[PDB]
């Protein structure tokens, strides 16, 4: 009943409604973070990223 | 680039520059990992022998700017010039870029959550060393613009060509911002939560900032798979 519609199901990258809630997934080169939303770079030029 | 700025260090560096023979940029391309540049298919036709510079941002001062050579190209089996239609091809580097300043990937996005999330922004960004008048000099800088998205309907009704359900407008009406020759291939990135993702290539135009008419690009979300595909 969470959706992806609203505020990103609260997810960084990804968001996919699933069996009624919200699942959060990220691209190659992040890993999800514990807390389910976050998304973590496993590298220092992860995709996606300015080089600031 | 018509119109927008350059890119400020650090903020474009999913740009990549196709080089010919006469070492001469004439295309962009857009940087997927190590190995892989998303660039458009008919940028092919346009140099038998080429190249591609990563890290680039002005090609009128000479670190950090490197070239690699292509070792595979893979073009989409369905494009033709006779409609640009699946306008898109990956290259396969012959050695890996080194990922540093100004030299990174963009992010592919899922499929489904690109089309509801991405498409549905405002804006992307295009970027490129293209010509910053249509029949003015290719940039020795980049340049990156915002574009918004154009609904396909008004930009069916603008085009004198067909466009497909392979591409997408994205401009201005009258506003003089737009990509232009040279700037083809390269990269159309939309920015969700700091984060950028690939969601077009600069296909075609008719001109460049033309009254009435819009840019149009090749749509990312139709050949996720496709690209998943050529870089395996
Ligand atoms: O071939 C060109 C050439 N041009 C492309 C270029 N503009 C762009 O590439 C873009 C503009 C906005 C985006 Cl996005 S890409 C300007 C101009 C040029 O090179 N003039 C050179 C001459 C000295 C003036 N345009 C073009 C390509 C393909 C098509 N086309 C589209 C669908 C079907 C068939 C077809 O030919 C239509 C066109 F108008
Ligand atoms: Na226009």
């Amino acid at each position: 009943r969470k959706l992806c519609s609203l505020d990103n199901g609260d997810c960084d990258q990804f968001c996919h409604e699933e069996q009624n809630s919200v699942v959060c997934s990220c691209a190659r080169g992040y890993t999800l973070a514990d807390n389910g939303k976050a998304c973590i770079p496993t590298g220092p030029y992860p995709c996606g990223k300015q080089t600031l | 680039i018509v119109g927008g700025q350059e890119c400020k260090d650090g903020e474009c560096p999913w740009q990549a520059l196709l080089i010919n023979e006469e070492n001469e940029g004439f295309c962009g391309g857009t940087i997927l990992s190590e190995f892989y540049i998303l660039t458009a298919a008919h940028c092919l036709y346009q140099a038998k022998r080429f190249k591609v510079r990563v890290g680039d941002r002005n090609t009128e001062q000479e670190g950090g700017e490197a070239v690699h050579e292509v070792e595979v190209v893979i073009k989409h089996n369905r494009f033709t010039k006779e409609t640009y239609d699946f306008d898109i091809a990956v290259l396969r580097l012959k050695t890996p870029i080194t990922f540093r300043m100004n030299v990174a990937p963009a992010c592919l996005p899922e499929r489904d959550w690109a089309e509801s999330t991405l498409m549905t922004q405002k804006t992307g960004i295009v970027s490129g060393f293209g010509r910053t008048h249509e029949k003015g000099e290719q940039s020795t800088r980049l340049k990156m613009l915002e574009v918004p998205y154009v609904d396909r309907n008004s930009c069916k009704l603008s085009s004198s060509f067909i466009i497909t359900q392979n591409m997408f407008c994205a401009g201005y009406d009258t506003k003089q911002e737009d990509a232009c020759q040279g700037d083809s291939g390269g990269p159309h990135v939309t920015r969700f939560k700091d984060t950028y993702f690939v969601t077009g290539i600069v296909s075609w135009g008719e001109g460049c900032a033309r009254k009435g008419k819009y840019g149009i690009y090749t749509k990312v979300t139709a050949f996720l798979k496709w690209i998943d595909r050529s870089m395996k």
